[PDB]
């Protein structure tokens, strides 16, 4: 960590003058303390020792996570600015705007060993709520390593596989080889070649087909067909990783650095994070992804899509005009009408767009922004909103690069405004939300090795295929993963795969695919056994951890956060407020009536709304359901709700939701 | 100019061809200033033999075929390339590499002629099926740097020779970066670390000052104008 | 939330408090009950083996 | 125009308007 | 295994350094023992002698007493026991 | 802009919470009479803003606004000042509108503002009012961000907020590229003197100027130099002009502190690259050559006022004199012969400032301070010594000394017999962290100052100014920026269109006099009535060489260029070219700040937080709950015992350092027991 | 290969600035040590420098002078633009009075001996008949940019008011490279170099002395191992 040694000078005040005074420099304390101000250059020198080796404490509040504080190495340095690490800024979503941070200073021994290990950099690397990294590389770093990785056809002397007038002329024993090619005026970094590797794990199939036994790559030998780019990024790598040969997108690049953390120690991971960074701005330096105007291309043919859907319009505004259609008749019409030439007008523009733009390059690599983002910059912008929250039939008919003019931009401002005014009202909330949430499970820690109870719930595990495949699931990761199996995966009604007592991370998950079953009672917290809090087992890993949460923990904390944090992006019952009456346990709005039997419904409406009556299958009393809104409607399932529909004994009747209250008293706690 | 400060070369020996340097303090900051340029330089500064353009006989135009061997074309071809072997002889030196047989060639299995010295011979080359025998001539000579394999210097030479790259380099691998070693006290001068990779022929050390003297050399005709001119002095060693 | 009317019946329960949360040890600065606090941890023996003890 | 020591910048100015600046102060 | 030297603070690698104390917080407060008896180790060694033991690897020029308590855990030359 | 502001918050006006949300929005009857644009980004948007230029004020407090009204198909030239109701009545298009060189029009169906705000092709018969002119719904500063139609109202507002926390640099150029509003605004400003009557100079001087009305009479003028703004910068005025020289009435005669050759300046006009270099330009991380700074390009004078009153104690009377208790001699040096330190002299904090003395009272010595004195033969001098020093992270001469005395009759409150205030400046270099932005609310801290030598250059050996990142650009949607800086290399750069074959037919329509252009050349755009894309590129075809044959940029706006630190050209052409940028007020010395121990409290036990003292920084809610998440407790403990509340362990923890030794333990708080104390007092049973 | 070392070429263009080409060169080889040269060039040049001026009427830098238009920062500015070159190292010092309504020139000034000012036509100050000047100057050879150092670092009397220096002998420079590179490996660079002195010496003045302290670096790492 940077520090200005101005500051810390001050700082270590009674460290560095302790330690001086050891030194003969300062008779008594006092002659210290004013030496101190006076600054004679010996004392930077004392300075020096003094500050070797002690962490320190960094924060930017407001924090939301557990990150919003770590511990790092301290390090004199000029000006008077705080030096950070490029790949903690995500962490603290802190930009360079000017934002200030806090440092502190632990003491102790004990405080010191508890930053040293628990609150350092490194140690703190994946997402504690969803496991994935944060350090992971980013917008500049990432859009070098997309230039890196990116193939060009048609490049610099390629690997040209062509006999019977020269050799195939792509070759290179050596990576320094191909390495003193291009430094002369020889090769492109993105042409594709065929070198033999000795120094780089191959990929599983070919190394498993040379070797099968032992690909080792310091003194194995092999051949391969890539570009130098994808040379070096494998070589960033550990030895033991095998090779990638893909264009290295920042999906692939999230999966990569999870394997690596799942499967390799920490102090490897970082620096291998840092060589990352480093060969990254590298790389994002020859890019040579630069802006200008002459960079934005408009749609060439734009203005005659912009003719036909204002025709459309036109037809739709002279119709209003007859009185055939009302008033907000007709302004929908038109909303549909610009919402379709907006989509079509998307479809063109990233149509017309060549692929080398940096422009779209950016989000082609995913860096950050969206294509909205770009149609509004080239092309047409379209509807502004209105201030309420309608929409305005106007709309916007041109983009940035077009200029607006003062009618179309006065427009814009109220969306503006409008979202700039509920950044911080959401913001607001959040911290609130939070308090309410912490205040409530405060104390909720891990207390027990093995509350060793045997119940546990069974999960979806990618559902059966009709066709027949265990087509998985999407959300599987977010549940199965850091599970504890109390059951026992037994096998074709044979061998068991998988027992009890696992974590339920990727490979036995993959097994459990190749198995062909889709439902396991995993422990959970709702069956932890445990009086008091928590058992470690029913818990399973911790997020952060990679492994088996210790006993000291007090989880409830870190979901809290883990909650609150992503809070602040909820944008936008639909949203943020739904949460809350979902915690707060409310009658939602849009309380739905649930079944409390099967059988068909005797489906039935009244004048302006709905009113309907359980077919009771025992039977008995139908169960009647009566201020039943005609502005709501049949709950869709399966076919949307029909008269005589068999039904369940807790079906929910409409759409909406019931209070958790009545699905309690119906269908219990789990 | 009084240098004020006097910086120092301690190489470090990595693995034994792969020896490290490291220097310092700087006037920030040289690093960049010279360590790049340095790095260029031993890349194409110092002289070195390597093959120009083999012949082989049998083959005439099908470029990937070899009888009684394993490897092909090419695989022949990047195994005679990592070959350290040197010479005095600033001139097109001719070659052979001759066997029958089953078995496998290696680098020692070469008839060297007077001047070559091949610094490896302990070193697999290539296979040999069954019974099959192999007499091919061999094209090196000497230069610097590193040559891309260059077209027929005539329209067609013969069509046994066939060109190849040549590493005139005895150099392998170079990298460096700079570094802020006493920004107080010596108010943020620099530290050069040096990563050098080189063939067995010579050592990385020995190449440092080989490359040094080259600049230098170079340099001379820099001063070469007044040499009656303020120019910053570092002082004896 | 209401401190006044939650303390005002908790005192006339006369409810006294274990000290076994965690905010307690906060608001007391006495160690918190968790993650460095517990006995387990907060007591742990430690010393040189005395094999080494042996070498020193 | 219509200032004294008005140094010279050329403008954009497709238009022109018939009014010119008010008194900012007068409010 | 064979990856990277550490440097400075990070030395040793607490992947290893985990790998006999069965937490991290045992971990910790045993180097935080072991360090207050290094302090008092050196504060007593301007008087007379006691049973106060250590260090046992020579420790730095200028190092953190925490740092040499860390360098012989990983050495493994100490005895511990929880609460 | 402080002036012209508007704002409904205050007594009788609505407080914060109190007004709805909806308040905050931008009623279409806001538009041509308060700018939707300029109002403060924080907790208070849509509370205040300012009014558009051209409007004007009912008697009755309504926004009565001017309107050209037309008739017949032709806009007549009457100014109406209509109010908003009224405007209900009305239709009024737009004045971007076809007219037929004669308030005659071209298309019939015509864009129009609906009574309920709305637009329409209207039939161009039905107007009764046009715009007086285009941006007639702009702010002040509003007004000043060339190309603002094409960039989003958020940065725009940023950049709009931000351009009034300029700083004056010392050198005070102007840009190249603006608009019609940098003048008006400083003949508004005041502060540049301008001519009264028309007339010939008499003689000038740094201080004044004699001025010869036409006719006998005769006039000065004091410039104020150095006058402490109300935010320590400095307030020079020099003057522009000759004493044989002749002007006219309402006319320049001396820049202000902003402004350069009567007109506005902000900042300096700078040639920037967009690429990513090094990390070194990450997320807003901006770059800065050392050229600028050795240049004294960023250079700010700061003005900081000190004073301290003559009390008087049931004691006796506060002393101020170059008598003092125990202290040096050199530390006494540099006062003047009675108290006070002498003009011209350099000072750096802690530093005595004034030689001030009061009686302490008596109590008794200690026997060993007795005995110091006894052995030293030192007296006691009971007199508290009370005198002013530097606060710290300060220094720069003392210019001018404000001296008070009740004796001299000088009036003052009472219990007061004498007052005195200092005045130092410091010239501030430029230095990095500290925060810079273009006209566009791109902003961003100062990344790193590096050496001109070890920079990306030209072709010519010209060294780049700056570089920014592009990534900021396209999610904030800020290409202004982009226009700006085209613009600007072309400005620079001067052409001469060969209107050889008639003319180009992008310059057709274009203004004359346009078709060339003298290197570094002033110009400016209206903000809605800018130069076209299209025109832009028809000049950028157009770039005369500086010097030597020489085409720098390509018809693209980029350009090949050479990393001072590689040797190498780039491999790519790159964007550059001119931009005009500020500086905030949010120097570095203004912010940094840290602390270990210093004046405890007087309710509490508590060393004063506020950086205008120490103060320091409050780890509370936020990264506790935190730490218990990191599950660490005893680093959480020791900042709440012992750097909390612990009298005796705070001194016992300050030995324990000094002396080298195991921290003590955390001993009980004492806001705790203060709690503690008061629960019993409210007739509460506790144990 | 090419037996044969390169060759340093001149190519006069003024006075303040002229061209160097160099070959046969190394391919790959000619922006390496061009950019070397710039960077040496740029800054590894001793100079001389004014160091830090008093006048008698004046305190500080935040003052008038009873007279001229101009005040103390302009005037500090102005003389910011001065060039002069010094032969010897310790601090000469020259001096500057003047009276009557005038202009302020660089050719103004009593230099003392061994100095010498480059643009007498720059442009000082202008005063009244009120207009009075006097002025001791301090100036000294040097190398690179310094900050003004502390008065109160140093002993001297309030008149003194310091000021930053920038020992640049150079003005500027760049160059452009020669890729003969033709398919026959006969290939070589060949620098096309530019030199633009800021009137204080030659560029083969200042480009030998650059040359002859890179000698001095690179035989540090030539022969000492
Ligand atoms: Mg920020
Ligand atoms: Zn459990």
């Amino acid at each position: 960590c940077g520090l200005p040694k101005l500051m810390a000078l001050e700082l270590f005040k009674p460290f560095v003058m302790k330690r001086l005074v050891d030194l003969n420099h300062a008779q008594n304390i006092k002659s210290a303390k004013r030496m101190v101000e006076r600054q004679r250059p010996q004392v930077w020198d004392v300075l020096e020792e003094v500050i070797a080796e002690h962490p320190v404490l960094l924060n930017r509040a407001p924090t939301l996570h557990r990150l919003g504080i770590q511990a790092f190495e301290p390090m004199l340095v000029e000006g008077k600015a705080i030096q950070l690490h490029p790949l903690v800024c995500e962490a603290f979503n802190a930009d360079f705007d000017g934002d200030q941070m806090a440092v502190h200073l632990p003491l102790s021994a004990e405080a010191q060993a508890e930053a040293r290990i628990l609150m350092l950099s490194s140690n703190n690397i994946l997402s504690p709520a969803s496991g994935r990294p944060l350090a992971m590389p980013r917008l500049d770093m990432v859009t070098g390593l997309y230039y890196l990785t990116t193939e060009v056809p048609g490049d610099t002397g390629e690997y040209q596989p062509a006999s019977g007038d020269h050799p195939e002329t792509g070759v290179y024993s050596s990576p320094a080889e191909a390495i003193m090619a291009a430094d002369r005026g020889v090769l492109s970094v993105r042409a594709k070649i065929k070198v033999r590797l000795t120094q780089l794990r191959p990929p599983v199939e070919i190394e498993a087909e040379l070797f099968g036994h032992s690909g080792w790559q310091p003194g194995d030998a092999w051949m391969a067909e890539t570009t130098l780019g994808r040379v070096m990024f494998n070589e960033l790598l550990p030895l033991g990783y095998p090779f990638v040969n893909k264009q290295m997108h920042k999906k692939v690049q999230a999966a990569i650095i999870n394997d690596l953390a799942e499967r390799y120690p920490m102090i490897v991971v970082a620096q291998t994070v840092d060589k990352l960074k480093d060969a990254g701005f590298y790389w994002a330096t020859r890019s040579g992804v630069t802006v200008s105007m002459a960079d934005v291309l408009v749609p060439p043919r734009k203005k005659e899509i912009l003719d036909h859907y204002e025709e459309r319009a036109d037809k739709v505004e002279k119709q209003f005009q007859r009185g055939a259609l009302n008033h907000d008749e007709r302004n929908e019409a038109l909303v549909e009408i610009w919402k379709e030439a907006t989509d079509e007008v998307g479809q063109a523009l990233r149509e017309h767009y060549p692929d080398d733009n940096p422009i779209i390059t950016i989000v082609d690599s995913g860096a950050t922004g969206n294509f909205t983002q770009t149609r509004t910059l080239a092309g047409m912008k379209g509807l502004v909103t209105n201030p309420k929250g309608e929409f305005i039939p106007r709309p916007v008919k041109s983009s940035f690069r077009e200029g607006l003019t003062v009618l179309e931009y006065f427009i814009n401002t109220h969306g503006a405004r409008k979202g700039l005014a509920d950044t911080a009202l959401r913001t607001a909330d959040s911290g609130y939300l939070t308090r309410r949430l912490v205040d409530v499970s405060q104390d909720v820690i891990v207390r027990e090795h093995d509350c060793q109870t045997e119940r546990g719930i069974v999960v979806e595990l990618a559902e059966r295929a009709p066709d027949g495949t265990l087509i998985r699931d999407p959300y599987i990761e977010t549940s199965a993963y850091a599970r504890t199996l109390g059951t026992d995966a037994v096998d074709e009604a044979g061998n068991v795969i998988v027992e009890r007592g696992q974590d339920l991370g990727d490979p036995e998950i993959d097994a459990l695919l190749a198995a062909g079953i889709t439902q396991v009672k995993v422990r959970s917290v709702l069956t932890c056994a445990t009086s008091t809090g928590v058992c470690a087992t029913c818990y399973g890993r911790s997020m952060a951890t990679g492994k088996l949460v210790d006993i000291g923990e007090a989880v409830g904390i870190v979901a809290a956060q883990s909650i609150g944090e992503p809070g602040t992006q909820l944008t936008m019952t639909g949203g943020l407020p739904r949460v809350q009456e979902l915690f707060e346990a409310r009658v939602p709005r849009g309380k739905a009536p649930i079944a409390d039997v099967t059988g068909r419904v005797r489906l039935e409406d009244g004048e302006r709304f709905y009113k309907i009556t359980i077919v009771p299958d025992d039977g008995g009393e139908e169960v009647v359901y009566d201020k039943i809104s005609k502005r709501q409607r049949l709950r869709v399932f399966k076919r949307v709700l029909s008269d005589g529909d068999h039904v369940e004994v807790g079906q929910q009747l409409m759409e909406g939701s019931a209070d958790p209250h009545e699905v309690l008293r119906v269908q219990g706690p789990r | 100019m009084l240098i004020s400060q006097r910086p120092t070369l301690s190489e470090d020996v990595l693995t034994d061809n792969r020896s490290q340097f490291v220097i310092e303090p700087l006037e920030p900051g040289f690093g960049y200033t010279l360590g790049n340029s340095l790095r260029r330089t031993l890349l194409s500064s110092i002289p070195g033999a390597a093959v120009t353009s083999i012949r082989i006989d049998g083959v005439l135009h099908e470029f990937t075929t070899v009888p009684g061997v394993k490897e092909d074309v090419t695989e022949i071809i990047l195994n005679l390339k990592s070959l350290v072997v040197s010479s005095e002889e600033d001139e097109p030196v001719t070659m052979y590499l001759r066997k029958q047989g089953p078995g496998e060639v290696t680098a020692g299995d070469i008839v060297p002629p007077a001047g070559v010295t091949v610094h490896n011979p302990g070193m697999h080359i290539a296979t040999l099926n069954d019974k099959g025998k192999l007499e091919v001539e061999l094209v090196v000579e000497r230069g610097r740097g590193y040559v891309p394999a260059v077209q027929n210097r005539a329209s067609g030479a013969e069509i046994g020779r066939i060109p190849v790259d040549s590493i005139y380099s005895p150099v392998l691998k170079v990298t460096y970066k700079v570094d802020a070693t006493r920004v107080e006290q010596r108010t943020d001068f620099d530290k050069l670390i040096l990563d050098v990779e080189t063939k067995n022929s010579i050592s990385p050390r020995d190449a440092l000052a080989s490359a040094g003297k080259t600049l230098v050399e170079l340099f001379g005709l820099a001063r070469e104008l007044n040499v009656e001119a303020e120019g910053i002095e570092i002082g004896p060693s | 939330q209401e401190t006044t009317r939650v303390l005002t019946d908790a005192a006339i329960n006369c409810r006294s408090d274990k000290l076994n949360g965690l905010k307690e040890n906060v608001i007391i600065g006495k160690l918190i009950p968790a993650g460095t606090g517990i006995n387990r941890y907060r007591n742990i023996a430690v010393q040189p083996t005395e094999e080494a003890r042996a070498a020193a | 125009n219509s200032v004294p020591g008005a140094p010279n910048r050329v403008s954009f100015a497709k238009l022109r308007e018939p009014l010119e600046v008010p008194g900012l102060l007068d409010v | 295994g064979g990856y990277d030297t550490p440097l400075g603070i990070t030395n040793p690698p607490i992947d290893e350094l985990l790998d006999r104390v069965s937490s991290k917080y045992a971990l910790v407060i045993y180097a935080a023992k072991r360090a207050r008896q290094i302090n008092d180790y050196y504060n007593q060694l301007g008087e007379g002698i006691l049973e106060y033991v250590g260090p046992l690897v020579e420790p730095g020029l200028q190092e953190k007493p925490l740092s040499i308590a860390l360098r012989e855990i990983h050495a493994d030359l100490l005895e511990h026991t929880e609460g | 802009t402080h002036k012209r502001r508007l704002s409904a918050l205050g007594p009788g006006g609505l407080s914060r919470e109190r007004a709805g949300l909806e308040v905050r929005d931008v009623h279409p009857s806001h538009y041509g009479r308060m700018c939707p644009i300029e109002t403060p980004e924080g907790p208070n948007i849509g509370l205040i803003g300012s009014l558009s230029v051209y409007a004007r004020v009912n008697p009755f407090g309504f926004i009565e606004t001017p309107y050209r009204k037309v008739v017949d198909g032709v806009v007549s030239d009457e100014i109406v000042y209509l109010t908003a109701d009224e405007e209900d009545r009305h239709v009024v298009a737009q004045a971007n509108s076809p007219i037929d060189a004669d308030g005659r029009f071209v298309e019939p169906r015509v864009l129009v503002r609906r009574k309920a705000g709305e637009v329409e092709y209207v039939p161009s018969s039905e107007v009764d009012y046009m715009d007086v002119s285009p941006r007639q719904m702009v702010s002040v500063a509003t007004a000043m961000i060339p190309f603002l139609e094409h960039d989003d109202a958020n940065r725009a507002l940023m950049g709009a907020n931000m351009q009034r926390q300029a700083v004056p640099l010392v050198r005070s150029e102007a840009p190249l590229v603006g608009t019609g509003m940098e003048l008006r605004a400083a003949i508004d400003a005041g502060d540049v003197v301008v001519a009264e009557e028309s007339g010939v100079i008499e003689e000038v001087s740094a201080d004044y100027i004699t001025v010869m009305h036409d006719n006998g009479t005769r006039r000065t003028y004091r410039m104020r130099k150095f006058a402490r703004s109300n935010h320590g910068t400095c307030a020079n005025q020099c003057p522009i002009v000759d004493a044989g020289d002749r002007v006219e009435a309402g006319q320049v005669i001396a820049d202000g502190p902003c402004t350069d050759d009567g007109e506005m300046a902000l900042g300096k006009n700078l040639l920037v690259a967009i690429m990513p270099w090094e990390g070194h330009n990450y997320e807003d991380a901006i770059i800065l050559s050392n050229r600028l700074v050795e240049e004294d390009v960023l250079t700010s004078i700061h003005i900081e006022e000190h004073e301290i009153d003559a009390r008087d104690t049931k004691l006796g009377a506060e002393e101020i004199t170059r008598d003092i208790p125990n202290i040096s001699d050199e530390v006494l040096a540099d006062l003047d012969e009675r108290g006070i330190v002498r003009i011209g002299a350099e000072v750096r904090d802690g530093d005595i400032l004034v030689g001030k003395v009061t009686p302490k009272g008596e109590t008794e010595l200690t026997p060993e301070e007795r005995l110091l004195r006894a052995i030293f033969g030192e007296k006691a001098r009971e007199v508290r010594d009370t005198s002013l020093k530097v606060p710290h992270g300060e220094s720069g001469k003392v210019i001018g000394i404000r001296v008070f005395s009740r004796e001299d009759e000088d009036e003052l409150p009472a219990g007061v017999n004498e007052l005195v205030r200092v005045y130092v400046a410091q010239k501030r270099k430029i230095s990095d962290g500290d925060k810079l932005a273009g006209r566009h609310g791109n902003k961003g801290v100062i990344g790193k100052i590096l050496p001109v030598e070890d920079m990306p250059f030209l072709a010519d050996g010209t060294p780049v100014d700056i570089i920014l990142n592009t990534h900021g650009v396209p999610r904030r949607m800020n290409i202004g920026q982009i226009l700006e800086t085209h613009l600007g290399w072309c400005a620079h750069s001067g052409w001469k269109v060969d209107a050889a074959k008639g003319v180009p037919d992008w310059a057709a329509r274009l203004p004359d006099e346009l078709l060339e252009a003298q290197p570094n050349a002033i110009v400016s755009t209206p903000v809605f009535d800018g130069a076209q894309e299209a025109e832009l590129q028809g000049l950028l075809s157009c770039t005369l060489p500086n010097r030597d044959g020489d085409v720098l940029v390509d018809a693209d706006g980029k350009a090949m260029l050479f990393d001072g630190r590689s040797g190498e050209p780039f491999p790519y052409p790159v964007t550059v070219g001119y931009m005009y940028i500020m500086k905030l007020h949010h120097l570095v010395d203004d912010k940094i700040h840290a602390r270990s121990t210093g004046p405890y409290s007087m309710i509490t036990q508590q060393p004063l937080g506020g950086k205008a003292q120490f103060g320091g920084q409050r780890f509370g809610e936020m990264e506790c709950w935190a730490m218990q998440a990191y599950g660490a407790a005893y680093t959480l403990q020791e900042l709440l015992t012992i750097k909390s509340d612990d009298t005796v362990g705070r001194v016992k923890v300050y030995e324990a350092i000094v002396k080298g030794e195991n921290i003590p333990e955390p001993g009980i708080p004492e806001s705790f027991k203060v709690l503690l104390k008061e629960l019993q007092s409210l007739c509460l049973n506790v144990e």
